[PDB]
């Protein structure tokens, strides 16, 4: 069983993908912070491409996990 | 519309800003000193366009306790 | 032998002459120091039969790339810059472009070891501007293949419209990927055309004839 | 005003596109090589063999296969394996 | 602040490049906010200086 | 990029002629300051001047070790040579130290700017030293800038000064020795 | 009719003014109508992709399956992971079926 | 154990916005309130990451 | 079978160069906040950046995703 | 040993957050305890990553 | 077939130098958003220095899949 | 041995977390030299603050130095 | 052929000091926009160290694939 | 000998924690120089801020030669 | 062939010792140009500071490419 | 003699510590460069301390190349 064995080890290493989108997401919104603490005045709408950038970082996840996806379950 | 800091975007000028962070200062100053810096707080004066060479049309100004906060 | 009659203001036009006089903005004239008058006009006129015709040049490279990348966009069709030796063929062809410009700007004779390496960078720029055309086209379209494997794969196991949250996830996943496909289509027929009045605007240069003789004041 | 004078001549192809498909055509069929699956063969063979036998099963594939790898016809049973 | 100010000291390089400046926005709006602030300096001299005259 | 050669020196060439010849050159502010940018010396080692200014008083003009100055990115404190420096300064407490003794006045805000002679050059409108502020009613009216916010966008500004410039004064009379 | 002229004015007045947004309510339940555009782009896809699969259904799945069959086959010529074997069993199936 | 790597992005994300945090209230403290609201909530967006990382770290193991 | 072994184990080692993809697309949309907030009057501009940024970066993104299929399917 | 490289970005990232506590209290030390009382708030969220990848190392291990 | 299982994980570690490109990417078309924000004016000349520097950035990733191109089918 | 042996190469991937911590203290004790040259006047703070923080990420370094021990001698 | 199925999975870990290129090219080419947003009247002479430290960082990147080239075909 | 082969590919990997302490000395190296370059009056007393954190920076590295000769030579 | 083989993968991951010196000489080259564009009068002394800067830096380029031919060719 | 492969292996994967002392001697190279494009007066000063951080950040480039020369010939 030396596939089912690979594609465990295969899709391990698949996953550490998430480490730059868990770190782009940390310096996206620390953008947020120092751009919210600058001028408060427009906080409502500098969420507004926090969350439009954070739907566009997580489509490196949603391509991360469906390499796990098919590495796993193709 | 204009591109910079808080008062800047807001249509004020900076030395209506500036005297604006002067005038709350001295409203929170000791009694035997708040009362002679109300005496550099005060705006007596008047202006007059002269748009043909002789007209007219003016604003005078009897203010006292310091630059307008609000909107000029 | 009879030609067509044309609506002026038409948008076709409308579109190509601003398309025409962009990639014609990318190298533009370098201004003499005379002032320009019939003294210096057949050194203007000379300056521009010297240019290399980079605004016919580049609004070709851009008319003929993003026909093929949107070909690839409609449906039945696939985008002849998804195959090797056109989307190549072309980034070769404007690497070729701007060294003949770049060699005849002498006799025809080819440019202590780091000429190899300025040489090096340069001939790699023949492939990565074919090769980016190449598989910008055969990732995207690549991709939207597996994903469209991935959702079938829940319709054909769980019911036909049954299990709809399942599938309209990734239905709206893969719409979100053509869409993504349309920007690319249009982004790299603007980059590869971009990059070509780049590299044969290095060797658009030569020198202004000019006044060699003048009475002054 | 003039409005009416555009709808008279209808669709008109670009001013020179049977250059462009009598040149695209005189690439794909002016290869000067053979058809892309198929391979040059002598008279003798061509004269002898069945159109049955002259099919390879792997240029006939299903119209809209049920299993991935059906073939519609199935060649020569004479393989040299 | 810039129709002259900074077109005036820029001779080989400029002459205000040499301060680094610690504003929240850019150069050309701090040089906004300091002209104002130099103009209403010398105006508010101008008018002391002359009425002691 | 250098279309006009001014100056003050320039001036009185070109005044000799369209004015009349009797009457002499207008004075210029260049001809009552004496210490300049770019003139090199003015440092001296440890001590470097601090011209530290109101419009209505010079509260300082003799040289300091150290000036913290309250800049809109944060504190930031002046040595003798330091770096050429244009800095607006937030509501803060600019901090004029001589050694083991240090004067602290609370200014409004106002540009600060260190010459590359190392004159430093503090350029404030109020300057209040914190002995003659009150702590009481610096929250009596701060209470009431964190409740008056309408849509006037020019009190839109107007109250964020009047809430920074309070909440700087809060935290720096908390800390007096 | 004149072929040309009819359906171009039925097309015209289907894309136009016949618009099932407002004719079948909808707003009740869409906020916007660049959202109602934005689903039935993907009602288009979740249509035409569950009509071209039932279209043709008992077919050997080109795409890669996740491990999952679609009704009682299971373990027939549908569900088969290996080509040449299903291509076998879907022979034998044919004669029956 | 190679497939939990993915926690040193989450790692250094976290300690970037909570690092802008610091630097945040350091600023304007009267906002600092309200900046934990886009801290924390830019903290739970991103430990979704650190949790499709542990979903399948217990799907390569527990599945 | 170790060929389609191999297959699993470098298409998730290909597939960890999503990571510094996602990276990127945090500093870039994190400085569309910074930069709305330094002049909102070009924040529909901005945006213009960063979606033109993103759909560049985006390619990265698949040109990471497309060895990932030329291995595991080529 | 694998599983305790995502120690590394923890690392990383605390160095970042307790840089940027150096910075903050040098651009205002009168709130310089309030900006701690945003840092172990930012360490003890950061820490549970930290926790979460010894979470797998004593799971791979010891379970 | 060790060295055709051998070139599917040589590729798949040849791949991982898109995670450089996709992060000094986002670097730079971050620097974009920021100095087009800072003065607006010359936001047509800036993009003019992003899509030479993305050339000569992605040029970088298109060395590392003439890598993976030349481990995989050479 | 080979459970002697992977305790050899496992310990050596332990300590890959010493990078991060040695990276981490560079930037900590680099902000408090840019700290303590902005304002001198609250340098004996900022290593208040730095010590408290050199200490509290070592944190990091002795659980790294925990299973670099945990698996060698356990 | 273990030595053949080495130079492939060798050749694959040398081309990711590539990323570092990448990386860093883009840190130079988000320079060059930023520095050329504070003065647009020395971006002439900024492009001219631009393409200085582009051509001396691609150095970096052409010396590993040398290494590349070396130990595939030498 | 599979126990001593794998002392010295675990030695190799435990070394490269000396990447990232070389990497974050730089940061505080280099924070000095922009620290000594705002007021160098101070630029004694950041040099004992920089030593203080460069010995407390190296204080990791030689935890990662300890362990790089614990797994060699113990 | 084992320890012939082990010259093309050691050697191969190596050279991953230029990546950092890639990305190093970036943010360097990076920092020439922001710092030239800050004042261009110092701008021909820079770059005699970037080249003591590139040569300086390369050295550690070299320190990994003599190991690369001392693994290789010794 | 996998031992002696392994110590080709081992070395290899010994020198990526090069790598992060790259990134620092391109950060610390280059913000001598901010530096004394900041104040030029202290130009002469700052080299007194990058050739301090130059010789003691390499310290850790000396530390890992003996543990390259202490696998493969010790």
């Amino acid at each position: 069983s030396v596939l089912a064995a690979s594609k465990m080890v295969g899709a391990g290493c698949a996953t550490i993908a998430l480490a730059g989108v868990g770190a782009g997401l940390g310096v996206m919104f620390g953008s947020l912070i120092n751009g919210a603490a600058r001028n408060p005045n427009i906080a409502k709408q500098l969420v507004g491409y926090a969350l439009l950038g954070f739907a566009l970082t997580e489509s490196i996840a949603l391509f991360s996990l469906l390499v796990v996806f098919l590495i796993l379950f193709a | 519309a204009p591109s910079g800091p808080f008062y800047r975007v807001a249509g004020m000028s900076y030395l209506r800003y500036s005297n604006i962070c002067a005038d709350l200062l001295r409203n929170v100053l000791k009694e035997p000193f708040k009362a002679k810096a109300q005496a550099r707080q005060a705006i007596h004066f008047r202006q007059a366009p002269y748009v043909d060479g002789k007209a007219g049309a003016s604003k005078v100004y009897e203010l006292e306790n310091g630059i307008p906060k609000t909107a000029n | 032998s009879s030609v067509r009659d044309v609506k002026t203001g038409s948008l076709p036009t409308n579109f190509l002459t601003g398309v025409y006089r962009f990639w014609r903005s990318q190298n533009p004239a370098e201004k003499p120091h005379d002032p320009v008058n019939d003294r210096l006009l057949p050194a203007v006129v000379d300056a521009s039969d010297k240019r290399a015709s980079i605004g016919t040049w580049a609004t070709t490279f851009f008319c003929t790339i993003i026909s093929c990348n949107l070909l690839g966009l409609m449906p039945f069709n696939e985008a002849p810059t998804s195959g090797l030796g056109f989307a190549t063929g072309l980034g070769v062809s404007v690497w070729a472009t701007a060294t003949i410009l770049g060699l005849s700007k002498t006799g025809f004779k080819f440019p202590f070891i780091f000429v190899p390496l300025e040489t090096i960078s340069y001939t790699f720029r023949a492939v990565s501007l074919g090769v980016r055309l190449w598989v910008n086209m055969l990732a995207g379209h690549t991709l939207l293949h597996i994903l469209t494997g991935m959702a079938l794969a829940l319709p054909f196991s769980l019911g036909f419209f049954s299990m709809v949250p399942a599938t309209f996830g990734v239905c709206c996943l893969l719409s979100a990927l053509v869409g993504l496909e349309y920007l690319v289509a249009v982004l790299q027929s603007g980059v590869f055309s971009i990059l070509s009045t780049v590299y044969v605007g290095e060797f658009n240069h030569d020198k202004f004839i000019g006044p060699a003789a003048k009475i002054v004041k | 005003s003039y409005s009416a004078y555009f709808a008279k001549a209808g669709f008109q192809f670009p001013a020179g596109l049977s250059a462009l498909v009598a040149g695209i055509v005189a690439l794909n069929v002016c290869t000067g090589r053979p058809t892309k699956g198929t391979k040059e063969i002598s008279n003798a063979e061509y004269n002898a063999t069945p159109i049955g036998y002259l099919q390879s099963p792997d240029q006939h594939p299903t119209a809209f296969p049920k299993v991935p790898g059906m073939k519609d016809v199935h060649g020569s049973p004479h393989h040299h394996h | 602040p810039d129709l002259l100010e900074k077109q005036l000291e820029d001779v080989t390089g400029n002459s205000l490049d040499a301060y680094d400046i610690e504003a929240s926005h850019e150069r050309s709006d701090v040089l906004r906010d300091l002209t104002e602030f130099h103009l209403g300096v010398t105006l508010y001299n101008a008018m002391l200086e002359n009425n002691c005259s | 990029e250098a279309a006009a050669p001014a100056g003050p020196k320039e001036f009185t060439e070109v005044w000799n002629k369209k004015a009349p010849s009797t009457l002499i050159v207008p004075e210029f502010p260049s001809n009552y300051t004496a210490v300049k940018a770019v003139g090199e010396g003015q440092v001296h080692g440890d001590a470097f001047p601090v011209n530290f200014y109101t419009p209505h008083s010079i509260l300082s003009q003799a040289q300091k070790d150290t000036v913290v100055l309250p800049g809109v990115d944060g504190y930031f404190g002046v040595k003798a040579s330091h770096v050429p420096t244009i800095a607006q300064l937030k509501p803060g407490v600019v901090e004029l130290h001589s050694g083991a003794e240090s004067e602290k006045f609370f200014v409004s805000g106002g540009f600060a700017f260190v010459h590359p002679n190392g004159v430093t050059d503090i350029c404030v409108l109020e300057a209040a030293t914190l002995d003659q502020v009150d702590p009481a009613a610096v929250k009596s009216a701060l209470a009431a800038a964190s409740a008056a916010q309408p849509t006037d966008e020019f009190e839109q500004a107007a109250n964020r000064a009047a809430i920074e410039l309070y909440s700087a004064l809060e935290s720096a009379v908390e800390a007096k020795a | 009719m004149a072929v040309t002229s009819f359906l171009g004015k039925a097309f015209e007045k289907y894309f136009y003014d016949f618009s099932a947004y407002e004719q079948f309510g909808l707003n009740r339940f869409l906020s916007s109508k660049g959202q109602y555009v934005a689903l039935r782009h993907v009602g288009f896809v979740m249509v035409g992709v569950n009509v071209l699969l039932a279209a043709n259904f008992p077919f050997n799945p080109p795409f890669p399956t996740i491990g999952m069959c679609p009704a009682g086959w299971e373990g027939t010529w549908v569900c088969q992971a290996d080509k040449a074997k299903a291509l076998e069993m879907y022979k034998e199936w044919k004669k029956s079926n």
